[PDB]
């Protein structure tokens, strides 16, 4: 009745091994506190995004939309150059997905109110691939998995462009190593301000 | 964590301290990382 | 009415007027206000139940 | 009755041996004001600190790692102040110290025992008896660390010189 | 085929002809610097 | 410009007060050694001041005779951002903070004792409710048409008047 993640705690409560990736990590209790749909939801959520992120900076290293306004190999500058009004426009598209896709239900109080509605199942299959119901635990556990990894290599990602003012690849390929003369961490109390 | 001292920390004072420390923490980080924001610039 | 049942007062000034209450027991005597209803909120005296009579009282 | 440490005294109540490397001392009587538990938490976590320490003493003054520059423990302690990985290890042990509360937070709930992480990859531990005799070492060794990781700070503030260095020297 | 002559993908290497190790001053790789470290 | 008033950029009673606002600072500074602790709190607070200065001159604000900015609130586009656009974060987040009490308030009716909600806080179902108030414009025009935002007028308590 110990976890598996964490051998010395005990297993968490609405965690069972139903779902994909359930290894009995909740040391926090979270799932105790919040409802495991919601929790499932919003870690696919940020998983897919993640996904989508660190192949995007990757990709963004690699390949580019043509013009001066897509140039920017490092990806914390193409937040800045690509132009405002399809920024925006991608904002608004996310967010009139995030509507549909949801079919108006998209509060912690409405979400899940059909009982057919499952976690992160947002009727989103247009080439049928989970059609195969035998790879469904695999592709559910490997979605899962391919999340967590890409919600910690973006953060890492980002983290490592703030540090080094360079695109992941080419910091790779051009690494040099943190001085520690600058990007000291914290320091707005030590000296008391400024 | 005891459940009678979550249940004290969600009290009515202890929440309202804390809730409006952290709305009075997020004020004063925004004020310092982006200061003097008379007007929303546009 | 009848006992249990929720009730809304009509008596105009009654601190729970137009609010909902719930009967507890109606006398049988010769009573002027036998329905006695109990509410939720208390009243500014802390009285949370007042004898009422039917006229001043309608099922809901 | 009395203590099997100290003869002369009586032995604490909250003391009755279930605890691994009892022998009753606890004249001050921390354990007839505070759970035991947490005290036991706590001996063991200052002296898997210090038998960290004590270890980590004559490995740096033996080998420094080439990317890091030669020096002395104290002065070490100083470097990775200015330097970052002292807040880089701060971070770690911080981190791991979440889920150490949340442990302790079992302990307090009677599901756990006090110093133990289930930490055995290398499976040292075998059974029950054996189990027994390692953790009657682990705490023996865990408060003998203490008292030598303070001498051996204690001693270089005194003589600027290293363990290894003082035992050559004098 | 959208795209085009004018405006079309811009596809560049980020390796930047060099290798993943044993390199010169030009390219210090992240292994060159787990190199650098362990030779000092 | 609008109402007589000059933009800021170009009006000599701004320039003067920067040129002031620099000039009390730079004598406190005049008393300190360069590296000393307060003499590098001293200029931070020198380049915060220009900073300041710097920023609303190029911001499109209209300053006035007496040098300091002035907000136009008439509803012109051109001066949107003054009052109408942080107008408008305002209402979104007081309507939030009003949808996500009330919502709150209606759940604690609902309860098994309903004032023990509102003085110990069922903390997850109120960050529950934290979490809805991001469309409470939808939420709650959708919850006034249903007939659940407004109760009738013979179910509310009023005095005999
Ligand atoms: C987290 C997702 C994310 C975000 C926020 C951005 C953000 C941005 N991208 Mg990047 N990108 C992404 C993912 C992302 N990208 C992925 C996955 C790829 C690989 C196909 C790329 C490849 C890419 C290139 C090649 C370029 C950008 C560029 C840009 C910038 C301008 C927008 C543009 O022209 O996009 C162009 C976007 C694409 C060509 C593909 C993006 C679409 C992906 C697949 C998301 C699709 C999901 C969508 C919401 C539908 C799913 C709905 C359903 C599941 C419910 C902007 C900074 C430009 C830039 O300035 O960078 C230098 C640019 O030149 N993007
Ligand atoms: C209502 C429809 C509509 C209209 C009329 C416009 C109009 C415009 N957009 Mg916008 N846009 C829209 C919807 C629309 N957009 C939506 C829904 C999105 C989000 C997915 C965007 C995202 C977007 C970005 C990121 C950019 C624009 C840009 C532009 C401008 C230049 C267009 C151009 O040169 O096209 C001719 C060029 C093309 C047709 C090239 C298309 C390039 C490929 C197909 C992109 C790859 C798609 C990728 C796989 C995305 C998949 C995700 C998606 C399926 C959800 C123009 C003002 C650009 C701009 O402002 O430049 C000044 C710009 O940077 N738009
Ligand atoms: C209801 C009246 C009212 C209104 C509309 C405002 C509005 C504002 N105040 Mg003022 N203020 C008020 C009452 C009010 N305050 C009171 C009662 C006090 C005394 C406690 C102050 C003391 C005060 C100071 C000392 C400061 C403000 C600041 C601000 C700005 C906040 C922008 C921000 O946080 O950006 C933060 C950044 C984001 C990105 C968000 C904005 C102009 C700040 C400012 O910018 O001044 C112009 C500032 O420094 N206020
Ligand atoms: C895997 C997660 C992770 C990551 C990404 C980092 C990242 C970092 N650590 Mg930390 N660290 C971690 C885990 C991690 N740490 C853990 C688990 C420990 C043990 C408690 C430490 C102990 C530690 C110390 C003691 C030091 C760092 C330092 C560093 C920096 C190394 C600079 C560099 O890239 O050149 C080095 C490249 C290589 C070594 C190639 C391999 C960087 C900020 C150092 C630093 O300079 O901080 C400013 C430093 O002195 N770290
Ligand atoms: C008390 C009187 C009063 C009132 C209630 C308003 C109200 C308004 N003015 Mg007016 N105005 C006034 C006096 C007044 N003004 C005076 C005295 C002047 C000086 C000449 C102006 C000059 C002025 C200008 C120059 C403009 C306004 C605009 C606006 C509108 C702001 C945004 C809006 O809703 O647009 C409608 C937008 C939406 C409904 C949705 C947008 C998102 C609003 C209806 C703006 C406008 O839109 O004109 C109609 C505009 O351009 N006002
Ligand atoms: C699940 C996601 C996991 C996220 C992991 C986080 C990774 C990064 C965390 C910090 C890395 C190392 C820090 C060393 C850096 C460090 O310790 O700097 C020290 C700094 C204080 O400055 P000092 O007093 O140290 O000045 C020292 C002198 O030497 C220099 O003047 O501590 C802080 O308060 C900074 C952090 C902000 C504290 C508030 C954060 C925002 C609160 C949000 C709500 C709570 C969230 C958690 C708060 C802890
Ligand atoms: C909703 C949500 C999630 C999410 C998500 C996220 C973050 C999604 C992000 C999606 C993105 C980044 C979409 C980007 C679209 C880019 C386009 C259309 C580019 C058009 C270029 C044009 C028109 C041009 C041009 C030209 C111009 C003007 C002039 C030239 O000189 C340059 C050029 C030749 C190029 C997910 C899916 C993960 C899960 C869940 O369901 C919840
Ligand atoms: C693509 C790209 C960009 C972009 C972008 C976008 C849209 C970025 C959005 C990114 C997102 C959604 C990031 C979310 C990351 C989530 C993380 C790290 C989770 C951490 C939790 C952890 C580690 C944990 C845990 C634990 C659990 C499970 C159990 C608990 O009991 C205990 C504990 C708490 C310890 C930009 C804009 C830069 C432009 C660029 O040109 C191209
Ligand atoms: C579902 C569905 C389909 C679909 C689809 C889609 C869009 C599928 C796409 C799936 C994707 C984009 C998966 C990408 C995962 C990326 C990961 C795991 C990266 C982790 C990075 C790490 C760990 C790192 C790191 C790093 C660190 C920090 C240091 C850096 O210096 C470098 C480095 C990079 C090494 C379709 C549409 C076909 C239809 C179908 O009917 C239904
Ligand atoms: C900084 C740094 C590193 C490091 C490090 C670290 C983390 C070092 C950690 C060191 C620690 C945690 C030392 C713990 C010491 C505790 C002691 C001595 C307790 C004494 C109590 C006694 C004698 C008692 C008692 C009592 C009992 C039980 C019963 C009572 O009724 C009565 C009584 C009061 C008598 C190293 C060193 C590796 C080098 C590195 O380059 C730089
Ligand atoms: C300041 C600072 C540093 C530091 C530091 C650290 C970690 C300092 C740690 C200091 C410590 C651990 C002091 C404790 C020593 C143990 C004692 C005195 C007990 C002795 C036994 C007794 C009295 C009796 C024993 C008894 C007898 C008679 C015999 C039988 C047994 C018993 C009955 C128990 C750095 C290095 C980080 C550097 C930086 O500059 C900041
Ligand atoms: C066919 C359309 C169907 C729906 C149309 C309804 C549109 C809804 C509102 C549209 C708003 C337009 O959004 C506005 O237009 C373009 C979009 O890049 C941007 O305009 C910007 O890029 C264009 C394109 O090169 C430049 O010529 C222009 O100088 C620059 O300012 C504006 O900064 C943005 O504010």
């Amino acid at each position: 009745a110990k976890s598996k993640a964490v051998p010395f705690l005990s297993q968490p409560e609405a965690l069972d091994g139903s779902m994909a990736g359930d290894v009995g990590f909740d040391p926090f209790g979270i799932s105790s506190v919040i409802d495991i749909k919601w929790l499932r939801e919003s870690e696919l959520k940020h998983g897919r995004i993640c996904m989508l992120a660190a192949t995007g900076c990757l990709v963004q290293e690699v390949v580019h939309l043509p013009g001066p306004a897509f140039s920017q190999k490092m990806a914390l500058n193409a937040w800045a150059a690509a132009p405002r009004g399809g920024m925006i426009s991608i904002l608004v598209a996310i967010g009139l997905i995030e509507m549909i896709s949801n079919r108006f239900a998209l509060t912690a109080t409405d979400m899940f109110a059909n009982p057919n509605r499952v976690p992160g199942d947002l009727g989103f299959d247009p080439l049928s691939l989970g059609a195969n119901p035998a790879n469904r635990a695999r592709f559910e556990l490997s979605e899962v998995i391919h999340g967590r990894a890409a919600m910690m290599g973006f953060s890492g990602m980002v983290h490592q462009m703030i540090v080094s003012k360079q695109a992941p690849i080419e910091q790779l390929m051009h690494f040099k190593a943190v001085d520690s003369s600058l990007m000291k961490l914290g320091g707005a109390a030590g000296n008391l301000g400024y | 964590m005891d459940s009678n001292f979550l249940k004290y920390l969600s009290t009515a004072p202890v929440l309202f301290t804390v809730w409006l420390s952290f709305t009075a923490s997020f004020i004063i980080e925004a004020n310092r990382f982006f200061p003097d924001m008379l007007y929303f610039p546009m | 009415v009848k006992r249990g049942s929720k009730v809304r007062i009509l008596r105009k000034e009654s601190y729970w007027y137009q609010d909902i209450g719930t009967v507890a027991t109606i006398d049988t005597s010769g009573i002027r206000y036998p329905v006695v209803v109990r509410f939720e909120k208390v009243s500014y005296s802390g009285v949370n139940t007042n004898n009422f009579s039917l006229d001043e009282v309608v099922e809901v | 009755d009395f203590s099997a440490a100290v003869p002369f005294l009586k032995r604490p109540s909250n003391l009755d041996g279930a605890y691994i490397g009892d022998v009753g001392f606890d004249p001050l009587g921390f354990s007839d004001v505070f759970d035991l538990r947490v005290l036991r938490e706590a001996e063991l976590k200052h002296g898997r600190f210090a038998m960290l320490a004590v270890l980590g003493f004559i490995v740096q003054e033996l080998y420094t790692f080439p990317f890091f520059p030669k020096m002395a423990p104290v002065d070490a302690h100083d470097y990775f102040v200015k330097q970052g990985g002292g807040s880089q290890i701060i971070f770690w042990i911080s981190f791991v110290e979440l889920f150490g509360v949340v442990a302790l937070f079992e302990t307090l709930q009677g599901k756990r025992e006090p110093g133990d992480f289930a930490f055995d990859p290398l499976g040292l531990a075998k059974d029950e008896a054996t189990l027994e005799r390692y953790r009657l070492a682990e705490v023996k060794h865990a408060r003998l660390a203490m008292i030598a990781i303070g001498g051996f700070i204690h001693q270089y503030w005194v003589t600027k010189q290293t363990v290894l260095e003082q035992l050559g020297n004098f | 085929a959208l795209f085009g002559k004018g405006s079309m993908i811009v596809v560049e290497d980020p390796r930047d002809g060099c290798g993943a190790y044993a390199n010169s001053g030009a390219c210090h790789t992240f292994l060159d610097e787990i190199g650098d470290a362990l030779k000092k | 410009d609008v109402a007589g008033l000059t933009p800021c950029g170009e009006s000599k009673e701004f320039a003067r007060r920067l040129d002031g606002s620099v000039k009390k600072l730079q004598t406190r500074l005049s008393k300190y050694e360069a590296g000393t602790p307060p003499a590098l709190a001293l200029q931070k607070q020198i380049d915060k001041t220009k900073n300041r200065f710097d920023r609303y001159g190029k911001a499109g604000l209209l300053c006035g005779t007496d040098g300091l900015p002035h907000l136009i609130t008439d509803g012109r586009w051109t001066h949107s951002g003054e009052f109408v656009i942080p107008g408008l974060l305002f209402l979104y987040v007081a309507g939030w903070i009003g949808w996500v009490g009330r919502s709150y308030v209606l759940f604690a009716r609902t309860a098994d004792k309903p004032t023990e909600k509102e003085i110990i806080i069922d903390v997850p179902v109120a960050l529950s409710f934290v979490s809805t108030g991001f469309i409470w414009p939808f939420s709650a025009f959708k919850e006034f048409t249903s007939g659940n935002l407004i109760v009738p007028a013979d179910e509310i308590t009023v005095s005999p008047r």
